[PDB]
């Protein structure tokens, strides 16, 4: 579309969600009113509107359409602000939408670049390397009223490595396509893969620039080092340090239960103040080798996740915990900055 | 069967136990 | 509101300098480029004769002379940053001298990634074509074979998408470019031939598939040898078909080569300059073979001397070299036959004032006359200085280190300057300074003694900055005291104010502790100094938990920003700082301004946040905010409702509080009420005037040493001037035939919107310099009003500066 267009887009009715650009939502449309829309959509723009509930949301574009009922799969693309809402008789809802802004900015030193220096800006393809990176990319900081290290705090490529390095303390694993190269894309991945609650998510989606959004996500990863029960708010479950990745998968992948319920499940070494419900089992144990025991807040008995315990004696770790993103609330043991 | 949670997979002795659990999800 | 901008000081930094035959075939000219301005001299055996200095509606990015088939004297190709391309010719009706645009057009491409190494513009040795490398992957070709009055071009595709530097080669049958590019496997040099017939590339004469990792300069050797010299960090290599001569001069591995000029038309002596003012000569040792041919025996490099940090170099004649500088003054230097006591063949034989970069400034009435002089932190490194500018006359105080912030303490008749010095880790186990300078040679010195903080495998050669507070006398401009701050401490804010019921006037310095490991600054210091018996003593230090980015006296208190917190401070009876209130924002408080009880906060990204200190309550209350993300460099309060700022790229802008107090959402938001492409990069905004219908006076310095005034206008006035502007734009002739409105249009990297709420006083004032016939034409039919009454109105305006 256009970064600040006013477009109209149909709303998947009962669907309710925060959709981060670049997330896929699987949908099964059976009510007849709905399947009609999907039909029109897929013949036309193939994009509907996922609302935040609230005057915000994301557009979702369809990349998979199978009629059995209509079964679809959409990717999130653009964030918007609701302007109007036609709740037509059919039961579907049309929406006047303002596309929120993805400001893309040049390098900080682009304007202050000394012509003579322009033929050194291409660099030839580790602490020392990034020390030189900053000494060379921001050399022309001497022409301004600010120092080099300040400009690094707004330099997309630095911000991103800063984020990678932390994310690696959670998953000694990949470092290549593992994460995107476009600040915008990378910014959006981080948001959907941090252990944050929907409000934090909504903040990042309301941020206008990929640079401001990376700075934010960094602030989240540096200040909200404690994860509490979202429901009673008075129970610290686990701390940033205890995050790890059981397999390549990652530290909070999405797993499916025998009933299609999905669970972004952050694996942590130790959790606290949790009561265990029942006897361990192994059915559909997402982590083959350990058994699961349901876990809940000792104060409000809200579901937090499971406790995985090793069947064998070889395996390490012997115990760990899986906590589902929707139960958790990040907390600062002070605001988040742009 | 009647006493397992569809969402987290918990199993109660009783089909009331299961409803008081269903709250804690909503 | 509505605002009026006028130039008080043209840009002084030189950004490019070519030596050719522009005024006549028999004259040696030096054309010099200063951002918007072109300067044309004649090279006499006594020195430089001025000829004509013109203004372009653009930023000069390519400036090259060339002599196509069927031309008496050279012609000038200029290409501006907004992609305006022109070809200019000289023409003097005995007394009348005009620069006529023979061709023009905007060479921009609707799509295309701007190349990282920026706009390159070359001309084929046989003037067959102009080459432009504007976008990664493409190459524009302006055929010169015929009158390309409109600069009709064509875009040859190019597969190498990161080309560093590119020049046409000499002595080859068909037009040939030689370029250094980088891909995964390294940096490589390739040629191509340019087929205009076929409007694409054909194979080239030669290639070399792995050259010096940081090769950056391609120099095309002229017809005698033919080929190209590839310059890099440590090696100076030569390539031609099968010849490959490579050297690694030890002398060049101290600093990086960024300049070159060809001295002899045959191309066996090239001047070379680095980033530390070293001036080198590279001599192509030739081999005169009997067959009649010549081979390249050896490459030698000789150190000639030291000059201003050079942006561009041209030899003139009789051993005179022009040095174009942006960090310091430009100069003429004479190269002698023998060396000197130390060994510098160089001797400075002239200099030219450059106030750029203007990092900080302040306005001050040193003579108690009601006029007002301007004192600037100017330049960097060895060129650093104070400049004193009065109505204009300029006194330069050389500092030999970088001034960063300046403030006037009238009580003690001196200036406070925060300055940095580069030193380098020494083999004795410490650090050595690179040369004497302000901190080094101040009558008295002091070194902070805090113990508030606690923090050997570095690198011999690694450089370090040493931050000092300088106390310079306002009359002798001598360095009286030099206070050296803590090791690993980076000074940021400076203030001279009396605080509380205390009668002393103090020096307040805000700092931040920086370590290469920790990205975000987690600790800092507000220090309170007082200068009295020739010595600076420390009154109180408040150790903060962040970087003090700005300090302002706030009606007797001290308003400081610590990272994202706007903190208000009071001076106690016991001479210490107490915290009244805090205000925590969601941006970093890089910029802090106050008019009365209003507070302006901004960060690097044009985030604006208007606070206010509710006096009875003793807290701050958010009045309004705006987020229009973009790089912002400077910002100032015009009045209690309007706010002025500088953003990328070289644009100014003004937003105002919604004066229309309608609803909460409206009243707590600032509307954009002014957009103007300036052309300079504003570093500091200073309320003041250099003198004594318009209301206000805000002066600004820029990186190019251009000084500006902004003044607020009256709805009636703005409209009337608006008409003048267009009225004029019909009569005043552009140099590249560039539209005033294009040039002033607000210009980001990816956006371009037309200017608003600004009057270009530079154009307005040009009315008094046009012909009284033409004057009447621009006044025709408006109340029509004569010239003579408009000649008055402008005169009032010239008086503001
Ligand atoms: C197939 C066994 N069963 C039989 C009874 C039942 C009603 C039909 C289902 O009872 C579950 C419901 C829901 C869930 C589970 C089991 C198991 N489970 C998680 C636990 C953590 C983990 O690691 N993997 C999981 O799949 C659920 O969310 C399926
Ligand atoms: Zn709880
Ligand atoms: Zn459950």
């Amino acid at each position: 579309h256009d970064d600040d267009s006013c477009q109209v887009i149909p709303v998947l009715p009962q669907v309710m969600m925060i959709l981060i650009p670049g997330q896929t939502l699987p949908l099964q449309l059976f009510h007849p009113q709905e399947v009609s829309m999907v039909r029109n959509l897929i013949q036309k723009d193939r994009t509907f509107a996922v609302l935040a509930y609230a005057q915000f949301g994301t557009t979702a574009e369809i990349y998979a359409y199978r009629e059995e009922i209509v079964k679809v799969k959409a990717i999130g693309r653009q964030r918007f602000k609701v302007l109007e809402l036609r709740t037509q008789s059919d039961g579907i809802q049309q929406a006047k939408v303002q596309i929120l802004p993805e400001c893309v900015l040049p390098s900080t030193m682009s304007a202050v670049q000394l012509e003579s220096l322009n033929k050194c800006q291409i660099f030839p393809s580790s602490y020392k390397w990034w020390q030189k990176y900053q000494k060379r990319k921001f050399h022309c900081a001497n022409l301004t009223s600010w120092p080099r290290w300040l400009y690094s705090l707004y330099d997309a490529e630095t911000l991103m490595d800063r984020i990678k390095k932390q994310l690696r303390e959670w998953d000694e694993n990949l470092k290549d396509d593992s994460l995107p190269s476009n600040p915008i894309d990378f910014s959006y991945r981080v948001a959907a893969c941090l252990p944050i609650d929907d409000v934090l998510r909504i903040q990042l989606l309301k941020i206008g620039s990929a640079i401001q959004r990376l700075r934010c996500e960094l602030d989240i990863m540096n200040k909200c080092t404690s994860l509490c029960c979202k429901q009673c708010q008075e129970t610290e479950i686990t701390t940033k340090n205890e995050i790890f990745s059981l397999s390549l998968c990652g530290p909070m992948a999405a797993y499916v239960n025998p009933h299609g319920y999905v669970h972004e499940t952050l694996t942590v070494y130790k959790a606290c103040n949790l009561n265990l419900i029942g006897r361990p089992s192994t059915e559909h144990s997402w982590f083959p080798g350990y058994a699961w025991t349901v876990a809940q807040c000792k104060i409000c008995a809200s579901h937090i996740g499971w406790k995985f315990t090793a069947t064998k004696k070889d395996m390490s770790p012997q115990k760990f915990w899986g906590l589902t993103r929707s139960a958790l609330l990040p907390t600062i043991p002070v605001i988040l900055c742009l | 069967s009647l006493t397992t949670c569809e969402v987290c997979g918990a199993c109660f002795e009783t089909r009331k136990g299961l409803s008081s659990h269903a709250r804690s999800h909503l | 509101s509505y605002n009026y901008v006028v130039t008080a000081q043209k840009p002084t930094a030189v950004n490019g300098c070519v030596t050719g035959h522009f005024t006549s075939a028999e004259d040696l000219n030096l054309l010099i480029a200063k951002n918007t301005r072109l300067e044309i001299y004649v090279v006499t055996a006594e020195g430089l004769r001025p000829v004509k200095e013109v203004g372009m509606y653009g930023k000069i990015a390519v400036m090259e002379l060339f002599r196509p088939k069927g031309e008496s004297k050279d012609l000038l190709f200029i290409l501006t940053a907004k992609y305006n391309a022109c070809i200019l010719e000289y023409k003097q009706s005995g007394e009348s001298i005009d620069i006529i645009t023979r061709a023009h057009g905007n060479v921009q491409d609707r799509i295309g990634r701007p190349s990282e190494t920026g706009i390159i513009g070359i001309i084929d040795p046989e003037c067959r074509m102009i080459g432009l490398r504007l976008y990664d992957g493409l190459f524009k070709v302006i055929p010169l074979d015929r009158d390309n009055k409109e600069l009709k071009a064509f875009n040859i595709r190019l597969e190498e998408l990161h080309v560093i530097d590119v020049k046409f080669l000499y002595g080859c049958q068909a037009p040939t470019i030689c370029f250094v590019y980088q891909d995964p496997q390294g940096r490589h040099v390739k040629t191509y031939e340019v087929s205009l017939r076929e409007k694409e590339f054909n194979k080239g004469p030669w290639k070399q598939e792995n050259v010096e990792a940081e090769a950056s300069m391609v120099i095309a050797v002229p017809e005698p040898f033919g080929g190209a010299i590839i310059i890099g960090q440590e090696s100076i290599t030569y390539h031609n078909g099968d010849k490959y001569l490579a050297i690694a001069p030890p002398i060049i591995k101290q600093s990086t080569i960024v300049c070159h000029n060809r001295v002899d038309p045959n191309g066996s002596r090239y001047l070379l300059g680095d980033m530390e003012g070293r001036l080198f000569m590279l001599l192509l040792e030739k081999e005169e073979q009997m067959d009649g041919t010549v081979t390249l025996k050896d490459l030698r490099v000789e150190l000639l001397g030291e000059t201003s940090i050079a942006e561009c170099l041209t030899y003139l004649d009789n051993g005179v070299v022009f040095v174009g500088s942006r960090l310091g003054d430009s100069q003429l230097v004479k190269l002698n036959v023998d060396s000197n006591e130390q060994g510098s063949y160089v001797v400075a034989m002239e200099t030219f004032t450059n106030l750029g970069p203007i990092v900080d400034m302040c306005v001050v009435d040193l003579e108690r006359q009601g006029q007002g002089q301007l004192v600037t932190c100017s330049g960097a490194f060895k060129e650093g200085s104070l400049r004193i500018i009065r109505n204009l006359h300029i006194r330069t105080v050389p500092l030999y280190e970088s001034p960063r912030k300046i403030c006037y303490q009238e009580v003690s008749q001196c200036f406070g300057v925060l300055s940095s010095r580069i030193e380098v880790q020494d083999t004795s186990g410490g650090t050595t300074a690179l040369r004497p300078s302000a901190s080094t040679q101040a009558l008295s010195s002091s070194v902070s003694s805090s113990k508030l903080f606690s923090s050997h495998e570095t690198s011999f050669g690694e450089e370090v900055e040493v931050h000092n507070l300088l106390i310079i006398d306002q009359h002798t401009f001598e360095v009286l005291h030099a206070h050296q701050f803590l090791q690993n401490e980076y000074a940021l804010s400076l203030v001279s104010c009396k605080l509380g019921k205390d009668p002393n006037t103090y020096f307040i310095v805000g700092t931040a502790m920086v370590y290469p490991e920790e990205a975000e600054p987690k600790q800092g210091r507000i220090v309170v100094f007082q200068y009295s018996d020739g010595k600076l003593q420390t009154v109180a230090e408040k150790e903060v938990k962040g970087a003090v980015y700005s300090m302002v006296e706030f009606n007797g208190k001290l308003l400081a920003s610590i990272n994202s917190t706007v903190r208000l401070y009071e001076w106690t009876t016991e001479k210490e700082l107490r915290t009244e209130c805090n205000h925590y924002n969601n941006i970093m408080a890089l910029y802090l301004k106050t008019k009365g009880d209003f507070i302006l906060v901004g960060d690097l990204m044009r985030s604006v946040l208007l606070l206010a200190y509710k006096p009875m309550e003793g807290n701050f209350e958010e009045i309004a905010r705006d987020f229009n993300p973009n790089w912002m460099s400077a910002v100032e309060i015009l009045d209690d409702d309007n706010f002025l700022g500088a953003e990328n790229a070289f644009n100014l802008f003004v937003c105002q509080k919604d004066s229309a107090a309608t609803t909460d959402e409206e009243r707590q938001h600032l509307q954009e009420v002014g957009l103007f492409h300036l052309g300079e990069f504003v570093n500091v905004f200073c309320h003041g005037s250099l003198v004594m219908p318009t209301q206000g006076s805000v002066l600004f310095g820029t990186v190019n040493g251009m000084i500006g005034l902004v003044t607020s206008l009256s709805e009636s006035w703005y409209n009337l001037l608006l008409d003048m502007q267009n009225r004029l734009n019909k009569v005043i002739k552009s140099v590249g035939k560039i539209e005033h409105s294009f040039w002033r249009s607000f210009h980001t990297e990816r956006k371009t919107e037309p200017a608003t709420g600004f009057i270009d006083g530079d154009l307005i004032e040009s009315f008094l310099d046009i012909s009284r016939p033409k004057m009447q034409e621009v006044v025709a039919n408006l109340q029509e009003a004569t010239a003579d009454d408009l000649i008055k109105v402008v005169e009032e305006l010239t008086r503001i500066h």
